[PDB]
């Protein structure tokens, strides 16, 4: 024993078990997911009320990449952070040099090896975010979730977080029950009713809800947050829904 | 050190009562060839300002990069990004200034002459010039090159002070301006008939107005001139 007390160790098993501690902080966090529709993506996050004298709408925690890229995290918000400041040096070298913004692909690429250095050496620490990213590029939408280990994929839907399990179940539900896709706008409404009924298993607190999205259609596919009548209206759909 | 390759020649500029007018053609010679017919020399910022640059078209390609990579950083975690924190003209032109006179200190320039034009959050017109040695000024006209020499006296003739800023309406102004392009079309050489004129109104917004040519030329006069002195026919 011992294995557990220095990052880069393999254990006996092969694992690097300071990368699985990293994941015990992403599974204490609030609830974030992703939904991709017909032509873009949809981002949405629990926001917890600690107090009253939070403002509300004012503690921002979805965060953009160049203009067309949304990145939402669960975890360490200060390492979220950290990732995505890197992330918008990784786009704005790769437009420098090559004119086009990033391809989502390549960005992925870009966190990923980024995150993936952070499990090499013992001097440095594993990232305690797992981050759901995405948005349009010119071969369409993508969503991506990366792990604390520097593991990504593509996704239909993603969710991590504390309600990650409860959110995961819903994602299935909508892709077994609309093969040729999802709309832009259902998507928003969709995301507000995940993040409702994920709130179950943070439910002491009450909570803000947070959308933000890129569609090709209706946001020109740049990244914008969802705000005012849009939002209420998701809300009330989200609020019918659990009743 | 350098020199200046591909060039853009005069950017000419004055207030009016609610705002301020910039202009440029669309011209990038090459020494005395006329090689590049289609160069937008007006950059616009937002919808509150308009970067007007001459000198060097590869500097000012990567003066435009600057300014664009502006707008995105300012976009960065700016939820008042299209209101309040938007980028303001004083901003923009800060900025600009900063690299210009950073750049010749190290004695590596840009080798532009640059006029930002705009309207401030208050309603206030923003008009003010930085060049290759990091110099800077303000006046209710401004004008690079050979606009310095022609433009800026006939602009001064409508706005001579600060008091004449309010009695100047934008009809007057843009007359006043596109006066001073045909001027400029008879009388420097590395200038060419098309240009690109930019109105930023505290009202009206941005108005950015392309493929404009200079008109009512007069050369009549020409087949009447003979010789250089006592040549008849």
């Amino acid at each position: 024993t011992g294995y557990d007390l220095s990052n880069s160790v393999f254990s006996p098993d092969g694992r690097n078990f300071q990368v699985e501690y990293a994941v015990k902080a992403v599974e204490n966090g609030t609830t974030s997911i992703g939904i991709k529709c017909n032509d873009g993506v949809v981002f949405a996050v629990e926001k917890l009320i600690t107090s009253k004298l939070l403002v509300p709408q004012k503690n921002v925690k979805i965060q953009v990449v160049d203009r067309h890229i949304g990145c939402v995290y669960s975890g360490l918000i200060p390492d979220g952070r950290h990732l995505v400041n890197r992330g918008r040096e990784e786009a704005a070298s790769f437009k420098k040099l090559y004119k086009t913004p990033i391809p989502i692909p390549a960005f992925a690429d870009r966190l990923g090896q980024y995150v993936q250095a952070h499990t090499l050496y013992n001097s440095v620490r594993p990232f305690g975010v797992s981050t759901i990213f995405g948005g349009v590029d010119k071969n369409g939408a993508h969503l991506y979730m990366l792990e604390p280990s520097g593991s990504y994929w593509g996704y239909k839907g993603a969710a991590t977080g504390k309600g990650r399990q409860s959110a995961k179940a819903e994602l299935e539900k909508l892709v077994d029950h609309h093969p040729e896709g999802l709309s832009a706008r259902e998507a928003v409404k969709q995301a507000a009713k995940i993040i409702y009924l994920a709130h179950e298993d943070n439910k002491e607190k009450d909570f803000e809800l947070e959308i933000s999205w890129c569609s090709l259609s209706e946001t020109n596919g740049l990244h914008k947050f969802v705000k005012g009548d849009l939002l209420q209206e998701a809300i009330d759909f989200a609020q019918k829904e659990i009743n | 050190t350098q020199q200046p390759i591909v060039t853009g020649t005069s950017v000419i500029s004055m207030k009016y009562d609610n705002g301020v007018i910039i202009a440029a053609d669309n011209l990038g010679s090459y020494g005395s060839l006329l090689r590049f017919n289609g160069v937008e020399r007006l950059i616009p910022v937002g919808d509150n300002t308009v970067v007007g640059i001459s000198g060097d078209i590869s500097d000012m390609q990567h003066i435009e990069r600057l300014l664009k990579d502006l707008v995105t950083e300012n976009a960065y975690d700016n939820p008042l990004a299209d209101a309040e924190e938007a980028l303001e003209p004083s901003y923009i032109f800060e900025y600009l200034a900063t690299v210009m006179y950073q750049r010749r200190s190290k004695m590596n320039p840009l080798w532009n002459a640059i006029i930002v034009a705009g309207v401030q959050s208050n309603g206030d017109q923003f008009l003010r010039y930085v060049n290759l040695l990091g110099v800077t000024y303000s006046s209710p006209t401004l004008a690079t090159g050979f606009g310095a020499h022609m433009a800026n006296p006939l602009l001064r003739k409508v706005v001579d002070r600060e008091s004449d800023i309010p009695k100047t309406t934008v009809q007057v102004a843009e007359e006043a301006i596109v006066n001073a392009m045909r001027v400029l079309y008879y009388r420097d050489a590395r200038s060419s008939r098309n240009f690109s004129l930019a109105i930023i109104d505290k009202n009206t917004g941005l108005t950015f107005k392309k493929n404009l040519q200079v008109e009512n030329m007069k050369w009549d006069f020409a087949k009447d001139i003979k010789g250089y002195g006592t040549q008849k026919i």
